[PDB]
């Protein structure tokens, strides 16, 4: 069981990975691959791991070109008997767990957040998790304490306004990559760029915001909002929440362009790993003027706005960085 | 074909640029301010104790910097657009000690007496267990990081010294920081430009 995960990155990709490093799988390929944004409005939680993937399931949709796919259970017990016949039939259970009851987190005992960890070992009274995210641990936990967190009910928490008010539920999360793995060659790369920029470019469907029309959409009706007003306190807390796990596919995918640049010596392909890291880099500015906007009341309205047009500009010339890059990789 | 000539350079000079009256922000506490800190919107802060005293004259890879002499209300700057003077002069290299909140990159603009400015380049890596996505050098990492109610054991907080070319043979009079709440800036030095030739042999 290997510790995984990126700066950018939340416990969403990062339990993933544990999971597919195990079944012989390379990360940076199956979750890197992808490269979206969306936005339906009513959809989002106060989640760490919020990611929007109707109509696949979550991981089938963090992982578009692969046979990945997942499944939510929710254990209906008092113990964790549930998790004890799963290890044993060869999974790895991911759950849902509250920071405030994890001995080993920063946040203990003092801020509520929706998060996710990776169990790999039951005894009688100690619970083995893995939680990557920083400050990694791995180890034995006490079973009161893991089952505090798994039960948490995450009440509203003031410190937390982004990640507090949804209820562990005792729910967990199975992974299955059911079937072979594409052969990750020139034409696949080739293939998955194209779809990315062919999806980004698209006109959005009436009930989601998509791609680069959709974000324009989206940022637009975020700088139209009165800063302070209760309708922009929500739209800047979904704001933060939606965008952790965006902008966390955005550096993922400049890596997976990385990676296959130095693989066949393809300078198209880093130049294009450029262009997608500045989109991953625009969010921050956008992610945290509104945060200090939520938390702090740093209502900054025209800087904002500056970010988001930096954001949908650096968006729009990472596409044609990619189309160059697919172009360079392989003819269609 | 392969061709490669020796050089030398001249000895450049390094003028240290006092940012004690931009200071807008508290990014680093001691264990009775911890509820000052600002570095995230969390609350965090760099542990005071690992890093130099306020005033101090220190070296990170060689190149010198000033440590802010920090007021309660501000150690460090949070980029805001500011326009800093600096003495008017032919440049080399830029030298930040800087930390974002997350990955980002910006623009500094340069002011020369002309009238001409350039944009340059910047990025900035992040202060949580960071590691240099720009190429940047580790100018601190602590052991520990700040939170608003404890000091947290085993959690790196991380500074980074960050270089920006100025390209324009021309003299600069001033610099303009990012305008991005993200970005901290700790210290500043500029570089002198100095002058390379031909050395002996060949
Ligand atoms: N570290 C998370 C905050 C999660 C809530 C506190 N554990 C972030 O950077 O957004």
């Amino acid at each position: 069981v290997e510790l995984w995960t990126r700066d950018l990155g939340s416990c969403l990709h990062g339990t993933l990975a544990t999971a597919l490093i195990r079944d012989g799988h390379d990360p940076v390929t199956v979750l890197g691959a992808p490269w979206e944004f969306r936005r339906r409005p009513g959809a989002w939680s106060s989640e760490e791991y919020f990611f929007f993937a109707e109509p696949d399931s979550l991981a089938g949709r963090l992982a578009l070109y692969h046979p990945f796919e997942s499944t939510w259970h929710r254990s209906d017990g008092d113990g964790v008997d549930d998790l004890r016949e799963a290890l044993a039939a060869g999974v790895l259970p991911i759950a849902a767990v509250d920071n405030f009851h994890l001995p080993f987190r920063p946040a203990f005992h003092d801020v509520h957040a929706a998060h996710l960890l990776v169990v790999y070992r039951i005894t009688e009274t100690e619970v083995y998790v893995s939680d990557a995210q920083p400050p990694a641990f791995q180890g034995a936990i006490p079973l009161a304490d893991f089952l505090a967190s798994w039960g948490s009910l995450n009440p509203p928490d003031d410190a937390d306004v982004f990640f507090s008010a949804s209820p562990s539920g005792r729910r967990w999360l199975r992974t299955r990559m059911t079937g072979p793995v594409p052969e990750p060659d020139r034409h696949w790369v080739g293939r998955v760029i194209r779809e990315n920029v062919a999806r980004y470019r698209q006109e959005p469907p009436a009930d989601t915001q998509t791609g680069l029309p959709g974000l324009r959409r989206y940022l637009d009706e975020l700088c139209a909002l009165t800063p302070g007003t209760n309708a922009a306190s929500e739209a800047l807390s979904e704001l933060y929440v939606i965008s952790w796990n965006i902008q966390a596919q955005s550096g993922l995918h400049a890596e997976f362009l990385r990676a296959h640049s130095v693989k066949w010596r393809i300078p198209e392909l880093a130049e294009a790993a450029a262009g997608v890291d500045a989109v991953a880099h625009g969010w921050t500015g956008v992610r945290m003027t509104g945060a200090h906007s939520r938390v702090w009341q740093r209502h900054r309205p025209a800087e904002l706005r500056g970010h988001a047009t930096a954001l949908v500009r650096r968006l729009e010339a990472a596409l044609d960085l990619l189309e160059l890059a697919a172009d360079a990789v392989s003819l269609e | 074909r392969v061709l490669t000539l020796p050089g030398t350079a001249s000895a450049p000079e390094f003028r240290l640029i006092d940012i004690d009256g931009l200071l807008n922000n508290r990014a680093t506490t001691d264990v009775r301010d911890l509820g000052s800190g600002r570095l995230n919107a969390w609350g965090n802060s760099f542990p005071a104790a690992e890093l130099p005293a306020p005033g101090s004259l220190i070296t990170v890879a060689g190149i010198p910097f000033t440590w802010a002499n920090a007021h309660a209300r501000g150690d460090n700057i949070r980029c805001e657009g500011q326009v800093v003077d600096i003495p008017p002069g032919q440049y080399d290299w830029i030298y930040l000690l800087a930390a974002s909140e997350r990955r980002s990159e910006d623009t500094i603009w340069a002011h020369y007496d002309d009238g001409h400015a350039d944009p340059l380049r910047v990025g900035i890596s992040d202060f949580l267990d960071g590691t240099p996505a720009f190429g940047e050098l580790s100018a601190f990492r602590t052991s520990r990081m700040h939170y608003p109610h404890h000091v947290q054991e085993g959690l790196p907080t991380t500074m980074w010294l960050t270089r920006v070319g100025m390209p324009r043979h021309g003299v600069a009079r001033s610099l303009r920081l990012p305008r991005s709440v993200a970005m901290h800036v700790f210290a500043l030095t500029l570089r002198t430009a100095a002058a390379v030739r031909l050395a002996e042999g060949a």
